[PDB]
DNA sequence: ATCGGATGTATATATCTGACACGTGCCTGGAGACTAGGGAGTAATCCCCTTGGCGGTTAAAACGCGGGGGACAGCGCGTACGTGCGTTTAAGCGGTGCTAGAGCTGTCTACGACCAATTGAGCGGCCTCGGCACCGGGATTCTCGAT
DNA sequence: ATCGAGAATCCCGGTGCCGAGGCCGCTCAATTGGTCGTAGACAGCTCTAGCACCGCTTAAACGCACGTACGCGCTGTCCCCCGCGTTTTAACCGCCAAGGGGATTACTCCCTAGTCTCCAGGCACGTGTCAGATATATACATCCGAT
């Protein structure tokens, strides 16, 4: 399943994944194929945030969704 | 400089900016408090317990001692002329005071 | 005994040292680099880390941080690198 | 257990630690320390405020402090605080 | 001003006597912005490791510290993913006297390893102190694919 | 035939030692049984901490000790050495704590 | 209830008071005064010492009552808080 | 053109009630209202300060009685708070 | 009270009430102010301001005068001791100084 | 236009008179130096405060408001000039 | 023939007549200079309001004064009926001015 | 012990003038009605710190005596200060000219107040060891009566 | 000028104890993010008074001569704090025990800041007249030399 994501850079990047996918798993692979650690990223789907320990199909999203990356950057 | 880190390392300072502001706003000292107000109160009073703080230990040096104590403090303070003009009216407890005889009353 | 050139020589800014002050950690560095220093540093002498915040205060009322005896040799020993400056 | 009690122990510590690596200080020098702290506090900030007042204004700017540090103070210690705050201040801006 | 006569000195004796380990030189004809390269010390998990950093000197020197970032990405406790370093020497008490190449070696110092007191990142940190496996293969499958 | 110090030279050594400690001089439980007398004269039944007797009696010990330093001056500025009711009359008039 | 203690401030702490101060040669008629000017302070002090315990509905008496009576007098205190 | 408030005719009707005949000049006037401005100063901090000293967040009637209490002498303290007292009481009813 | 005059005359005060109510307000005092302290600051303003108003007055009619000036001000504080003791510490622009001159000045016999 | 040593203004029978206010009968000869030297020390410390206030307000001259609350912070309350 | 008074006499008339007078004693335009000289080295070129010279004026009228107040006092504790500079010394330094 | 100048101060009377008491327009701040929400009053509870008490012991206070040093009274002097008068100096009062600068109005842009979530700096509690207090011994240094 | 004996003080070494510098757990407030009402930063205009100048007084300052009274030094007397020794007293330390009330939590309720609308109390401004400051001429208090 295809999900759109943007971040605050004006990117926006499409996730081949899969509902079943939790959410640790998807931020596996978003740092994999995007390099953004997965801590610093915060996920915003409808105005909420996600939580790592809930799986993704858990926020009923469905396939050509609109999520929202937030980065916490610390230090400097 | 750079954000995203804590306001009391930013200005290189050790005293608490964030509290010296929270200190500030619910002091009623006015209705709105400024950006740069904290910070600068905070290097002020870094300034001044570190300028104590070295006259203390010097006496604390001078007394054979590793530890201060009220009579290092007091003698810090009444030994130098700004300081003692600044804290002219308090006290310190337990300080005692600094040695002094007219020259009238020495033995002949 | 001798002033020499290699140890005369500001530490700070390699030059002529121009109306020196000896800090109380026998530490010799010209004036203008004490102070910019003072208003563009952390107050303390950069080479052995020691608070000298008192020992300006109690000088500059008097204006005695002119080192006159070193400041004589510098004079008498390189009056061409003086000159320049 | 009992309510927090806020003070400026660990700070004139770590400044104490700063200038003198290898002193102690007892817990009656931390207590004139903290009222010290304490007193300067009140009167820089109460001589802002009636000064920041004085003018037909109300905001304490880092000027009503200034001003503040430059009448409280004796002659050197004033120009001494006075650099040092311009000091964090600007190193606080950029 | 007279900072660029302090640069010339310092990039002298950098020539002079090249510090093992470390390389820098000027990214650019203008003389306040420097590129360097380090690789990672040989008792540490980022062998064969190149990585590329890039300096911008102040207006006055050195009485106010010189920013650096990496333009490279690292995996350690005390650097954020855009490049900001947190380092007690670089900011907190940066001193004139200091040499931009004993800034250098500090930096080889805390690639070596990191400071517990001020994490940069607390979850990393949180990871480092836990135990040491679960850093070791991250940064074993870390070094090699971004370093070439 | 004993050894009788002349008199004189045993108050500037009363002087060196004083001047020298830190310690409280006045006794705990007179000043404490006064405070109380003063204070159930003002309101009755009322109970006090130890740290409030200690500042008080702080308090009232550098106050003395002023008074007494601004009296010794007074009574040198009077071409004498001895100090007596007068000297400190005027200075509690001088300071403004009487006029 | 308690009558004459002020003669519980004796000769000898008067005199150690003095020896603090600088003063070598003491008369004879001095104490009655000292012991006078002290009941005037402590009465001052403690006058509005009871008025803080007092307006904040307590009973007992704090060192922070008395440390802030002595701020109001211009004889600021170190020591017991503030 | 700008206002100035000032406590001129208060002091006024006071003198009036005081002294039926007597007249007041302008430089006596402007002393008056520094003296009533200066205790009003004084009276407010005091109370503010003990307001701040107790945790509270408010002014009521009985810190202006304690700070009246603290800055007045005996007699003049003990007509200052009799004299509120009543206004109080009268203004409540 | 009636509740339906002013405030001042529902106090049976002549200083004001609502000034006092304001300046308390907006005096960065506390961020609260009760509803019967105005009343009791202006009570106390007034009744202080009439002592040193009779002083001054009676003062300026003993001296065959019927006007009052900074000089009767100054007698009026300065004779009385509460007065004097409240006011130590002030200056009176034009008050002069009471006279005295000490025994041991004046001429012998 | 500077000024020079106008401390001299202060005259030897102007102090004379306000010791005759302050009730002295006699008067020695060297109590005018250092009436003089007390005067300037007491201006000099007025007039820093005053300067301050008026430097702080982005103004050019002095008020009586700034001396006013100069003295009044210096320990020695003024009135008939409106605080 | 001339007829002149005893020394010490027109000088208590003359404290009479001034301790019942109200005017300002020193003269307006030394004052002014002066005030105008001391100001002139914390800042240049100020301008100075009338009202501010005329309250300065009579801030130093009260503090002279006073000053002479208590230097006469120690003057008379000294047994002398003239005052001296070690007088006004003495007083400053018990007020505390100097310390 | 007063007397007679002789000076200065106090007292009675005209006068005219600038400031104080008062009338008036009006407008900005004071007054009146409604509401909601958080601060403050009230009740119940815990245990911390205050108060009262008794036995030992001993450092400190109280009393008495010899006397030496300082407080104080009196004499003498000579010099600095008070008093008066002729003379030089600049403060004081009036009038005019001008512009630097206080004070107010109109725009609007950037700084600061507010609310939620969150997590790390900072506070309460425990603990162990080293720095400071105390005792015993000796070495050093003021001190004074007799030379 | 000094020698030496009695006495007070400082150094040094050994032993012991308690508080302070560090570690661990945890609860709350500082940080970051964004949004929104308004405060003062700035430009322009006005128009007040602060500064500069001049001229005419006459009030205050000044220098000098002369006398005198008191500040200061010296001498003498006596008396009263001081240093020391002996005796009495209560301060101080440690211990135990009872309980008053200071601090805390939970609940509720009502006081007041906030908003909007309406109107009069006091302020800026202008005006009348008389309280008193000034001038002039008597009447008494007070000082000084000399009886
Ligand atoms: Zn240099
Ligand atoms: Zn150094």
């Amino acid at each position: 399943m295809q999900i759109f994501v943007k971040t605050l850079t004006g990117k926006t990047i499409t996730l081949e994944v899969e509902p079943s996918d939790t959410i640790e798993n998807v931020k596996a692979k978003i740092q994999d194929k995007e390099g953004i650690p997965p801590d610093q990223q915060r996920l915003i789907f409808a105005g909420k945030q996600l939580e790592d320990g809930r799986t993704l199909s858990d926020y009923n999203i469905q396939k050509e969704s609109t999520l929202h990356l937030v980065l916490r950057l610390r230090g400097g | 400089s750079a954000k995203a880190c804590t306001r009391s390392s930013r200005a290189g300072l050790q005293f608490p900016v964030g509290r010296v502001h929270r200190l500030l706003r619910k002091g009623n000292y006015s209705e709105r408090v400024g950006a740069g107000a904290p910070v600068y109160l905070a290097a002020v009073l870094e300034y001044l317990t570190a300028e104590i703080l070295e006259l203390a230990g010097n006496a604390a040096r001078d007394n054979k001692k590793t530890r201060i104590i009220p009579r290092h403090l007091q003698l810090a303070i009444r030994n130098d002329e700004e300081l003692n003009k600044l804290l002219g009216r308090v006290t310190i407890a337990q300080g005692g005071v600094l040695p002094n005889i007219q020259a009238v009353l020495l033995p002949k | 005994a001798i002033p020499s050139l290699s140890e005369c020589q500001c530490g700070i800014c390699m030059e002529i040292l121009v109306e020196p002050v000896t800090l109380p950690c026998n530490h010799t560095l010209c004036k203008p680099c004490f102070q910019s220093t003072v208003e563009k540093a952390s107050l303390c002498c950069p080479f052995c880390r020691r608070r000298v915040s008192s020992w300006t205060r109690y000088h500059t009322r008097r204006n005695s941080l002119v080192n006159v005896e070193l400041w004589t040799i510098i004079q008498k020993h390189y009056p061409r690198e003086c000159k320049l400056r | 257990k009992r309510s927090r009690k806020e003070s400026y122990s660990i700070y004139v510590y770590k400044v104490l630690k700063q200038v003198h690596p290898d002193t102690g200080i007892s817990s009656k020098a931390m207590g004139i320390m903290n009222s010290f702290v304490n007193d300067i506090f009140e009167r820089i900030a109460g001589e802002a405020s009636r000064l920041a007042h004085y003018n037909k204004r109300s905001t304490i700017t880092s000027r009503e402090i200034q001003t503040a540090v430059r009448l409280l103070l004796p002659g050197e210690l004033a120009k001494h605080a006075v650099s040092e705050g311009t000091k964090a201040v600007t190193k606080y801006t950029s | 001003h007279m900072a660029l006569k302090r640069i010339n000195k310092e990039l002298s004796d950098l020539a002079r006597d090249p510090p093992a380990q470390i390389s820098a030189g000027p990214v650019g004809d203008d003389m306040f912005h420097w590129q360097a390269t380090i690789m990672g010390p040989n008792d540490s998990p980022y062998q064969g490791g190149v990585f590329f950093l890039t300096i911008h000197f102040p207006t006055d020197y050195p009485f106010k510290p010189p920013k650096v970032a990496f333009t490279t990405r690292i995996y350690h406790p005390n650097i954020n993913s855009n490049g900001s370093i947190c380092l007690d020497i670089l900011r907190s008490q940066w001193s004139p006297a200091l040499t931009i190449s004993k800034v250098l070696l500090s930096i080889a110092s805390l690639l070596d390893d990191p400071n517990p007191d001020d994490p940069k990142v607390p979850e990393i940190a949180r990871i480092y102190k836990t135990d040491r496996d679960k850093y070791n293969r991250i940064s074993r499958e870390w070094t090699q694919k971004y370093a070439m | 035939k004993p050894h009788r110090y002349r008199p004189g030279t045993v108050a500037l050594r009363e002087i060196r030692r004083y001047q020298k400690s830190t310690e409280l001089l006045i006794r705990k439980l007179p000043f404490q049984r006064l405070v109380r007398e003063i204070a159930q004269d003002f309101k009755t039944d009322l109970r006090f901490q130890s740290s409030a007797v200690m500042a008080l009696q702080e308090a009232c010990e550098a106050y003395l000790v002023g008074l007494f330093e601004d009296t010794n001056l007074c009574a040198i500025h009077a071409k004498r050495v001895t100090i007596m009711p007068k000297d400190i009359q005027l200075a509690r008039r001088i300071r403004g704590e009487r006029a | 209830v308690l009558r004459d203690n002020i003669q519980g401030i004796t000769k000898p702490a008067i005199r150690r008071l003095a020896r603090r101060g600088g003063v070598k040669r003491i008369s004879g008629l001095i104490y009655e005064e000292t012991r006078g000017v002290l009941k005037v302070f402590l009465e001052n002090v403690i006058r509005d010492a009871v008025t803080y315990t007092e307006h904040a509905k307590r009973k007992t008496v704090t060192a922070m009552d008395v440390v802030y009576a002595l701020k109001r007098q211009g004889r600021t205190l170190y020591g017991f808080g503030g």
